[PDB]
């Protein structure tokens, strides 16, 4: 099928040209239609060096829709639900939640990517905003206490890492 | 194949926090 096709494609170019600091695919060939991603925190940023995996899972119509995408270890930022799905405007048609992202945010399409996805993704890594309420304690104290919440977000980073 | 392509992808994942250990402990 086309979305088979499609998800194979990607596959392609992304093990050809590699994006910095992610390393993603299907978890195995016989099912694209589920993928695991591993994402570093960028340098110099809330979560820098911490590496977070996350499955990405695509619906039989890709690429006119998007994949949903959760985190499978622990997080905890604004834009992240607490059972670790993703809340961004990439993941979502222009049609659903029009208003609930920022205006200048991206939206799906079938020119975006898996690549633009993930490279998203890092950028919400690196600039938490907490005017998506995905998680509502982590907005609160993005909001009232940052202190603690950079306590917590360098305790996740060496977590991730078992240090 | 996709034997070999499901080995590399694991062996860059391995790798991947191997290199972000390396530099959390270098900065």
């Amino acid at each position: 099928g086309t979305a088979l096709k499609r998800l194979m494609a990607e596959y392609k170019q992304l093990t050809l040209n590699p994006p910095e600091g992610i390393v993603a695919g299907p978890m195995n060939e016989e099912n694209f239609f589920e993928w695991e991603a591993l994402i570093m925190g960028p340098e110099d940023t809330c979560f820098e060096f911490g590496v977070f995996p996350a499955i990405l899972s695509f619906p039989l119509d890709y690429p006119l829709s998007p994949p949903k995408m959760r985190f499978t270890s622990e997080m905890f930022h604004p834009n992240i639900y607490p059972d670790g799905r993703v809340s961004i405007s990439i993941l979502h048609a222009p049609g659903d939640d029009p208003m609930g992202y920022e205006s200048s945010a991206e939206r799906w399409s079938p020119v975006q990517s898996v690549e633009k996805i993930l490279l998203s993704v890092v950028s919400m890594l690196a600039e938490p905003n907490d005017e998506s309420g995905a998680n509502v304690d982590a907005s609160k104290m993005w909001r009232d206490d940052r202190e603690q919440f950079y306590k917590i977000a360098k305790q996740i980073v060496q977590k991730s890492l078992g240090l | 194949s996709a034997d070999e392509r499901q080995r590399m992808l694991v062996q860059r994942k391995d790798e991947l926090l191997q290199q972000a250990r390396k530099r959390f402990l270098n900065k």
